[PDB]
C-alpha cells in the first residue's frame, strides 16, 4: 500500500486523483485543496454574458470522496522531495511515495503598472471563477447604456487563449440585447489571436464589427498593450500611449505556474514547470509530477481539457511506477469551444502523440485544427450544443 | 503503443466518462457495435461523413487505434439517458417505429445479444437524433437505401411532426 498527494483540486488535480484511485484503489490518496467548492472559469464567460447562472459552476468534492480519495481543504506551503512531505499552512505534514502538483496560475497584477491583487475588486480579472466573475458580471449589471467595457489580454502564454474573445462576444450578446449603445473594446498585446478569422467573421455577423456601430472593437498588440491603469479614473493606458476611460475594465494580468510551484522549486526561467511528456514527472524535482495550466506541454495550451488529458497520463504513470511497472505510451487531447452567441459556436481541436524520441508533444499530422472560417449555419448552431455537452462531461469525468 | 483505455479516455470530455454522455446533445457511445463505431470513425475521418468536429478528432488516430476503442466502447454498458420527452406523442411513434423502422433498428436499436451491428436509437439524447436525421436528409452522411425510402414514406405520409413522435418515443425508453 503506496501514498500519493496531490497538490491542487481543480481541473487537473481531481482529474489525476480520481484516475489513480479508480486504476489502483489500493493507493492512498489525499487531495489538498483550500476552497472548498471549486468554480469552473470555463463556461464562465455565458455566466457573464448573462445566459447561463453562477451557481451552474460550482463543483463540490463529494464525488472524489466517493472514490475513496481523502480530501483536505487547506493550502500546501512547501514539499520537501528529499523527505518526500508536503507541508500545509494548517501545520499538517503529508508523506508522499509521489506527488500530483496541479495548482493552476498565478497572476502579476501588478505588472501593470496601477493595478495589484486587492484592486482586481474593482477591476475583475475574473481568470478564476466565482467572486470575480459575479463582480465582473454585477458591473456589467450595473453599467449605464453608452459605458464602454474594456477587455486586455496578456501576452502568451496564458490560461484559454480563445477565452478573452469568447468574453468580448458573449459580453457583446448581452449588450446588444440590453444595453445597445454601449461597446467591447479589445486591447491586445499580441498581433494575432486564437481562431481570430473565425472570431472576426462572427463578430462582422453579430455584433456590427469594423462598422461604426461596431459592438466589438479590437485593437492590435503590440501598440494597444494596456500597460498602466488608474483604477479610480478608470483609465487604462496602452503601451503606444493611448489613454482609453471606461465604465467597466477587465484586466488580465500576465501569468505563470500557481505560487505554490514556484517556492517548490519546479518551475523554470519560463515561469512553467519542465516535465518529461511520457509521464509529466518534473525535469527539476524526481517523484513529483506536474500537471494542468502550470506544466510546460506545449503545444497543448492551458485549458481544462489539456488538463484533464494529461492528468490521465500523469494518473496512469504514477500507478505504473509505484507498481513497478512501465508506464505506457501517452495519447493526449484538447479542445476549447467558444460561444459567440446562442446559435453560433467555434472550436479549436487537437490529437497529439509523444515525437518519435519521446522528449516533446506534437500535434497528429494532418489531424485537428479549428471550425472552418466557411463553416455553414447548421454546423454554427450545433457547435454550441456540443459546448455545452462538452462542459457537462468533463465535469462528471473530472470531479463526478 | 497507447493502450485502449490511453487512446478512449480522452474522449470522455465530450462523450462523458465510459461513453455515456450528460447531454444535451453530443452522443452516447457506451456499448456500440465494435464494427459500427470503426466504420463511423473512419467515415468521419475520410470526411464521407460531414461533421462539426468528429473529422478532426478522428484524423488524428489509425484504424488499429480505432478497433482497441471499439472494443473498450463495446466493454461499456450503455445507460438510456434521463430526459424529458412529449408522452403525448408516445404512442403515435411506437407505432410509426413498428411501421418503418423495426425491420432494421430492432427493439429501436438496444445493443442486443443476438443483434449484430445494430445502431441505437432508444435512450440517445434526442438532440443528436435530430442531427442525425437533418443530415440523412441533407446526405451529409450515407444511408442504405432501404433506410432512405422508409424515412421518405414516413415522410410523405406523417410530415414532420411524424418525426416529433418517433423521438418522444425512442427518448421514452429510459
Ligand atoms: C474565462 C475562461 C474560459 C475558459 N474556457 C475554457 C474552455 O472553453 N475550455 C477549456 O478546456 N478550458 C477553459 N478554460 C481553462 C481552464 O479554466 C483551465 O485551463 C483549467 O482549469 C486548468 O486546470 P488546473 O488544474 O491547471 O488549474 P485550476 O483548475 O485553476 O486548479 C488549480 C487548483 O489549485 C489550487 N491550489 C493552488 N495553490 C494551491 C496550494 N498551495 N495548495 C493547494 N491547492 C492549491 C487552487 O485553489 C485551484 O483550485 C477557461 C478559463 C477561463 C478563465
Ligand atoms: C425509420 C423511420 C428509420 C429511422 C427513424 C432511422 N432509421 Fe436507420 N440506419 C440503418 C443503418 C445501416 C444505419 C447506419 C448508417 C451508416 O452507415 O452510418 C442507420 C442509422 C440510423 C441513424 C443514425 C444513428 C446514429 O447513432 O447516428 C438514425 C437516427 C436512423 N438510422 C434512424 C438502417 C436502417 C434500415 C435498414 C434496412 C431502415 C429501414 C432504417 N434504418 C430506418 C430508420
Ligand atoms: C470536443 C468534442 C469531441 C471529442 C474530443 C470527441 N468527440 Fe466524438 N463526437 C463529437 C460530436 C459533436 C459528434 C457528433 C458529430 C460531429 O458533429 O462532429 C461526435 C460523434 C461521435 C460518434 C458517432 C456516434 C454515433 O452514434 O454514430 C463516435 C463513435 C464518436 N464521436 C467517437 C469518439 C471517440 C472514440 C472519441 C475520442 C477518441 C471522440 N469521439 C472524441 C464530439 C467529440
Amino acid at each position: 500500500g503506496r501514498k500519493v498527494v496531490v497538490v491542487g483540486g481543480g481541473t487537473g488535480g481531481a482529474t489525476a486523483a480520481k484516475y489513480i484511485k479508480l486504476a489502483d484503489p489500493s493507493i492512498e490518496v489525499t487531495l489538498i485543496e483550500p476552497n472548498e467548492t471549486y468554480y469552473t472559469c470555463y463556461m464562465s464567460n455565458e455566466v457573464i454574458g448573462g445566459d447561463r447562472e453562477l451557481a451552474s459552476l460550482r463543483v463540490g468534492y463529494d464525488g472524489l470522496r466517493a472514490h475513496g480519495i481523502q480530501v483536505v481543504h487547506d493550502s500546501a506551503l512547501g514539499i520537501d522531495p528529499d523527505k518526500k512531505l508536503v507541508k500545509t499552512a494548517g501545520g499538517a505534514e503529508f508523506a508522499y511515495d509521489r506527488c500530483v502538483v496541479a495548482p493552476g496560475i498565478d497572476l502579476l497584477y501588478d505588472k501593470i503598472e496601477g493595478y495589484s491583487e486587492a484592486l482586481a475588486a474593482k477591476l475583475p480579472h475574473a481568470w478564476k471563477a466565482g467572486e470575480q466573475t459575479a463582480l465582473l458580471r454585477r458591473q456589467l449589471e450595473s453599467m449605464d447604456d453608452g459605458g464602454v467595457v474594456i477587455i486586455a489580454p496578456p501576452a502568451p502564454p496564458f490560461r484559454c487563449p480563445p477565452g478573452p474573445y469568447e468574453r468580448a462576444s458573449q459580453i457583446a450578446h448581452y449588450l446588444k440585447a440590453h444595453k445597445s449603445k454601449s461597446k467591447v473594446i479589445i486591447l491586445d498585446n499580441s498581433q494575432t489571436f486564437s481562431k481570430q478569422a473565425q472570431f472576426t467573421k462572427g463578430w462582422e455577423r453579430l455584433y456590427g464589427f469594423g462598422t461604426e456601430n461596431a459592438l466589438i472593437e479590437w485593437h492590435p498588440g503590440p501598440d494597444a498593450a494596456v500597460v498602466k491603469t488608474d483604477t479610480e479614473a478608470m483609465t487604462v493606458e496602452t503601451s503606444f500611449g493611448e489613454t482609453f476611460k471606461a465604465a467597466v475594465i477587465n484586466l488580465i494580468p500576465p501569468q505563470r505556474a500557481g505560487k505554490i510551484a514556484q517556492s517548490a522549486s519546479l518551475t523554470n526561467d519560463s515561469g512553467w514547470c519542465p516535465v518529461d511528456i511520457r509521464t509529466f514527472e518534473s525535469s527539476l524535482q524526481p517523484g513529483i509530477h506536474v500537471i494542468g495550466d502550470a506544466c510546460n506541454a506545449a503545444p497543448m495550451p492551458k485549458s481544462a481539457y489539456s488538463a484533464n488529458s494529461q492528468a490521465k497520463v500523469a494518473a496512469a504513470a504514477v500507478v505504473a511506477l509505484l507498481k513497478g511497472e512501465e508506464p505506457g505510451t501517452p495519447s493526449y487531447l484538447n479542445t476549447c469551444y467558444s460561444i459567440l452567441a446562442p446559435g453560433y459556436g467555434i472550436s479549436i481541436a487537437a490529437v497529439y502523440r509523444p515525437n518519435a524520441e519521446g522528449k516533446a508533444i506534437e500535434a497528429v499530422p494532418d489531424s485537428g485544427g479549428i471550425t472552418p472560417v466557411d463553416a455553414p449555419d447548421w454546423v454554427l448552431e450545433r457547435e454550441v450544443q456540443y459546448a455545452h455537452s462538452w462542459y457537462n462531461n468533463i465535469v462528471h469525468d473530472t470531479f463526478g | 503503443e497507447p493502450t485502449a483505455e490511453m487512446l478512449a479516455n480522452n474522449c470522455a470530455g465530450c462523450h462523458g466518462t465510459r461513453g455515456n454522455s450528460a447531454g444535451p446533445a453530443s452522443p452516447s457511445i457506451a456499448q456500440m457495435d465494435p464494427a459500427v463505431f470503426v466504420e463511423v470513425m473512419e467515415q468521419f475521418k475520410s470526411g464521407e461523413i460531414q461533421s462539426t468536429i468528429m473529422g478532426r478528432i478522428a484524423k488524428g488516430y489509425s484504424t488499429a487505434d480505432f478497433q482497441k476503442m471499439a472494443e473498450y466502447f463495446k466493454q461499456q454498458t450503455y445507460q438510456p439517458v434521463k430526459q424529458s420527452f412529449d408522452k403525448a406523442l408516445v404512442a403515435k411513434g411506437t407505432k410509426l417505429h413498428d411501421k418503418y423502422c423495426e425491420k432494421c433498428h430492432v427493439e429501436s436499436g438496444k445493443p442486443l445479444a443476438d443483434q449484430d451491428e445494430y445502431h441505437i436509437l432508444a435512450g440517445q439524447w434526442t438532440p443528436y437524433l435530430r442531427y442525425a436525421i437533418e443530415d440523412f436528409r441533407a446526405e451529409r452522411r450515407p444511408m442504405e437505401k432501404k433506410m432512405a425510402s422508409k424515412l421518405k414514406e414516413l415522410l410523405k405520409a406523417e410530415g414532420e411532426d411524424g418525426l416529433d413522435a418517433l423521438f418522444a418515443f425512442y427518448a421514452s425508453q429510459q
